[PDB]
């Protein structure tokens, strides 16, 4: 029998003390019929009068006969445990499998029932069974094993079925299994024939530990649905998404189905919800009906082709490279699949995160690269070598210039557009012959020339870059421009490609029409 | 055993664990197990909740990987222990060895045990991931090194007496020697402590084996451009810079030199500087050659360390307490981005350690995602300072060069 593990109720505090609350004479019996059998198997054991400790305990009619089933509700006792180390908060990605012949998955059945719990820990299990009886004391037991309900209960059972598992997968370095909660996937890549007969010798190491599992007839077959993906022994994808097919969208269609393509497009390259999302804009309700723009209509109807013939993710064939792809799909919008086999696909998926009010595709590229990179480590434990559709020569010089550090692993370009570059540069020194424009809501220029403006509805640091604006516009091909403001400065000298605001994108516009362009600071 | 504890009231670390790459995890399964073997670390349940990050890096010099565990956040919730040689800086040379291996013949406090909890990831979450405790002082802890003090202190004896000339620093994992011998007659006076230190496997060489002459570290005046003609704009960036300079050091005038730009002139028109003008310059000249007067190092204080990227593999960085009240400042140069800012950041440690006994809090430019993903690739001590991630204004840095 399995180790027991130590378990203690958090520093100062005490047993749970709550009273069991009235229960029908029809509850009262068929709860000392399920308890008393429960006795019998050893799970609990009739207490004395010592214990002061309690937690309340009722019936549930599990939708079938009249019989009863037993629940305890431990959230008292819960307060008052320990915290344990967390059950399996990661999952695995599809993606990071590698390909078996067969995988069979199993259903644990009476798990907690058949794992002891810690004896200075079960007089805190404490319940009581109020006997029909009016002058007469109702029944006190206390849990022996994994309660179900508990709060240690999932992980001190992972923990043992781990230990359960360690032998059997020794023996047979060939199989490849994962615990999920009360199911077991166990993969191999033996002879059918073979396969089916391993499991049947897991099933039987397992029953050794009063485990009971399902045999081949009951038992699912593939491809598996689980955590939203549909599995198969060879290949993934997600699971089954179908787009309604209406003319009246309420604020929560809309948010549900941008939230269904979004799961999608981790698979299914090329979807997009820009136009979906830009439905939501102002809304005033859960239940508003938006019209479809023309757009989001012509968008919906794509990703309804996209997902009308399913493709599928291959796994992780750990012999040969990670390659990662990414492209510009639109402004501020990128997408990128990982694969190993020229154009066979383990997954894909889009990032259109924008870090910061200004930005340019060379930040954001690198940006995206970084986020592949770390969920690369994640799925695989290496990081992809990248095609980029960057030249070295355009990165190179972003790198340089910029005051912030970075790092872009094994990379090759690829010429395929759209390819990123930047639209413009300052320059390094004054220009010469070239005008030289002093802002402070207006300017004034060498030549003598200057204009004032004034503005309604603006922000301190709004008026700096509409002076920097103006000048642009008024200035010819090359222009030298002074100013005191440094967080116009900051803005200017990332040089930004897009922005939030449109006065940044119409300067933008100016900076990308010159020829030589020159900013300076002054207090 | 001594009976360890954590500062009152405060409970264990738990601290999420960073992705590592199948590679730094083979690693440090290898290790582990190893470990395990020699009853140094033992596999842990369920009922234990706490954590600490871990990982590998790689020797320099040697082909074996290092299991680096941050124990940055257990140190700070360990309780209080209760010298630092003012002349270690003041020494020619000194060499850095790693002797964090003396502690694994030392228990832990049974009741501590539980607080150095640490995980061993799985790739893509396949399996749970192995967890460990450890048994004997854990390297990088803040209390191995001063509840192994006195069975060090026994040790140093004879060598201490044997060469009064050369000072003995140890701070967590690693041993400070410094002297002002000669190279060789230095590099065999420290081989001469390894055989004494192998004497009670073998103690390896830090920072390449290499020395540091702790003398030349020099502080980085604040520098003026030196210019034949001066444009508007040289003049222009030339008062900015003292302006913020005057912040310190208030004997800085520009008066005169906001005289050469009055008006609304071409940026690049030449301007002759007026004798009043080139007189006041020098004069801000003399006063830059050297660092502020009255900046003292208050040891109830926290050292910050602050980077700048020039460019082309070039850093620059400034110590102190308060603002502007600079304590130290350096530069750096060549890779890639990353490798050269960690390169940086320990250098810099080093330093700090050396001169005052204790590692800086360091303000990096650059994303945390970043930072994350690469610097145990190119780390090799065997502490970890803290650290935060920063945006650093152009002017700033225009004011260093
Ligand atoms: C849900 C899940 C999580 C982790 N691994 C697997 C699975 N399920 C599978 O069906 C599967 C499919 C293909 C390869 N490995 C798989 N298995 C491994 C066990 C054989
Ligand atoms: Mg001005």
């Amino acid at each position: 029998p399995i180790e027991t593990v130590p378990v203690k109720l958090k520093p100062g505090m005490d047993g749970p003390k709550v009273k069991q609350w009235p229960l029908t004479e029809e509850k009262i019996k068929a709860l000392v019929e399920i308890c008393t059998e429960m006795e019998k198997e050893g799970k609990i054991s009739k207490i004395g009068p010592e214990n002061p400790y309690n937690t309340p305990v009722f019936a549930i009619k599990k939708k079938d006969s009249t019989k009863w089933r037993k629940l305890v509700d431990f959230r008292e006792l819960n307060k008052r445990t320990q915290d344990f180390w967390e059950v399996q908060l990661g999952i695995p990605h599809p993606a990071g499998l590698k390909k078996k012949k067969s995988v069979t998955v199993l259903d644990v059945g009476d798990a907690y029932f058949s794992v002891p719990l810690d004896e200075d820990f079960r007089k805190y299990t404490a319940f009581t069974i109020p006997s029909i009886n009016n002058k007469t004391p109702g029944i006190r037991y206390q849990y022996n094993v994994l309660p179900q309900g508990w709060k240690g209960s999932p992980a001190i059972f992972q923990s043992s079925m781990t230990k359960i598992l360690e032998p059997f997968r020794k023996q047979n370095p060939d199989i490849v299994i994962y615990q999920y909660m009360d199911d077991l996937y166990v993969g191999s890549d033996l002879e059918i024939g073979q396969h089916r007969t391993k499991i049947e010798e897991l099933r039987q190491h397992l029953l050794r530990w009063g485990l009971t599992t399902p045999d081949k007839k009951h038992q699912k077959e593939p491809p598996f649905l689980w955590m939203g993906y549909e599995l198969h022994p060879d290949k993934w994808t997600v699971q089954p998404i179908v787009l309604p097919e209406k003319d009246s969208w309420t604020v929560n269609d809309i948010q549900k189905l941008v939230g269904k393509l979004n799961w999608a497009s981790q698979i299914y390259p090329g979807i997009k919800v820009r136009q979906l999302c830009k439905l939501l804009r102002g809304t005033k309700a859960l239940t508003e009906v938006i019209p479809l723009t023309e757009e989001a209509e012509l968008e919906l109807a794509e990703n309804r082709e996209i997902l009308k013939e399913p493709v599928h993710g291959v796994y992780y064939d750990p012999s040969k490279d990670l390659i990662a792809e990414i492209q510009k799909q639109g402004q501020g919008q990128w997408t990128y699949q990982i694969y190993q086999e020229p154009f066979k696909n383990l997954k894909t998926g889009k990032y259109a995160r924008m870090r910061g009010a200004h930005t340019n595709d060379v930040k954001q590229l690198t940006e995206a690269v970084q986020k592949i990179t770390t969920e690369s480590i994640v799925i695989w434990g290496k990081t992809p070598k990248f095609k980029l559709p960057i030249q070295k020569e355009t990165w190179e010089t972003w790198w340089t210039e910029y005051w912030q550090a970075t790092w872009i692993p094994e990379w090759e370009f690829v010429n395929t557009p759209p390819l990123v570059k930047l639209w413009y540069q300052l320059e390094k020194e004054p220009i010469v012959g070239a005008e030289t424009f002093y802002v402070d809501a207006g300017y004034v220029t060498n030549r003598g020339r200057q204009k004032v403006v004034t503005l309604t509805d603006t922000t301190n640091q709004k008026t700096e870059l509409q002076a920097i604006y103006l000048a642009l516009q008024d200035s010819g091909l090359e222009v030298n421009i002074v100013t005191d403001s440094q967080y116009a400065l900051g803005i200017i000298q990332a040089q930004p490609d897009q922005s939030e605001s449109e006065l940044v994108n119409q300067i933008i516009e100016q900076l990308i029409k010159k020829e030589k362009v020159y900013l300076a600071w002054v207090p | 055993t001594v009976p360890v504890k954590l500062k009152p009231g405060m409970d264990g670390p738990k601290v999420k664990q960073w992705p590592l790459t199948e590679e730094k995890i083979k690693a440090l399964v290898e290790i582990c197990t190893e470990m395990e073997k020699e009853g140094k670390i033992s596999k842990i349940g369920p009922e234990n909740p706490y954590n600490t990050p871990v990982f590998a890096i790689k020797k320099k010099d040697s082909t074996k990987w290092r299991k680096l565990v941050d124990f940055r956040e257990l140190n700070k919730r360990t309780q209080d222990f209760w010298p630092h040689p003012a002349g270690l800086k003041k020494k020619k040379s000194v060499t850095v060895l790693d002797v964090g291996d003396a502690y694994f013949s030392v228990p832990l406090d049974e009741d501590f045990r539980k607080y150095t909890a640490f995980t061993i990831p799985s790739i893509n979450n396949k399996t749970p991931g192995i967890r460990y405790q450890y048994n004997v002082l854990p390297q990088g802890w803040k209390g191995s090194p001063a509840i192994f003090q006195s069975s060090m202190t026994k040790i140093l004896e004879p060598f201490r007496k044997q060469n009064p000339d050369i000072v003995i620093y140890q701070y967590m994992d690693d041993l400070y020697v410094g002297s002002d011998l000669e190279i060789g007659q230095h590099r065999t006076k420290i081989e001469e402590l390894r055989q004494h230190l192998l004497r009670w496997k073998e103690p390896p060489f830090l920072w390449m084996g290499y020395e540091l002459h702790p003398d030349k570290w020099t502080v980085q005046p604040i520098v003026l451009p030196e210019k034949d003609s001066w444009t508007v704009n040289d003049i222009q960036k030339l008062v900015g810079k003292l302006n913020w300079a005057s912040q310190i050091y208030p004997g800085i005038k520009v008066r005169q030199l906001c005289k050469l730009l009055r008006g609304t002139k071409a940026l690049t028109e030449v301007i002759p500087l007026t004798e009043e003008a080139e007189l006041e310059l020098a004069e801000n000249r003399e006063i830059l050659k050297e660092p502020v007067h009255g900046v003292y190092y208050d040891p109830s204080k926290d050292l910050i360390a602050e980077i700048q990227k020039q460019g082309q593999g070039q850093w620059t960085y400034q110590i102190y307490q308060e603002p502007f009240k600079n304590l130290k400042t350096g530069k750096y140069a060549r890779t890639n981005d990353v490798k050269q800012l960690t390169e940086a950041v320990q250098k810099i440690t080093t330093e700090s350690i050396v001169i005052w006994g204790k590692t800086p809090k360091f303000k990096l430019p650059i994303q945390k995602e970043t930072w994350e993903t690469w610097w145990t690739e190119y780390w090799q001590a065997t502490w970890i300072p803290e650290w935060e991630f920063v945006n650093t204004p152009p002017l700033v840095k225009l004011w260093y060069q």
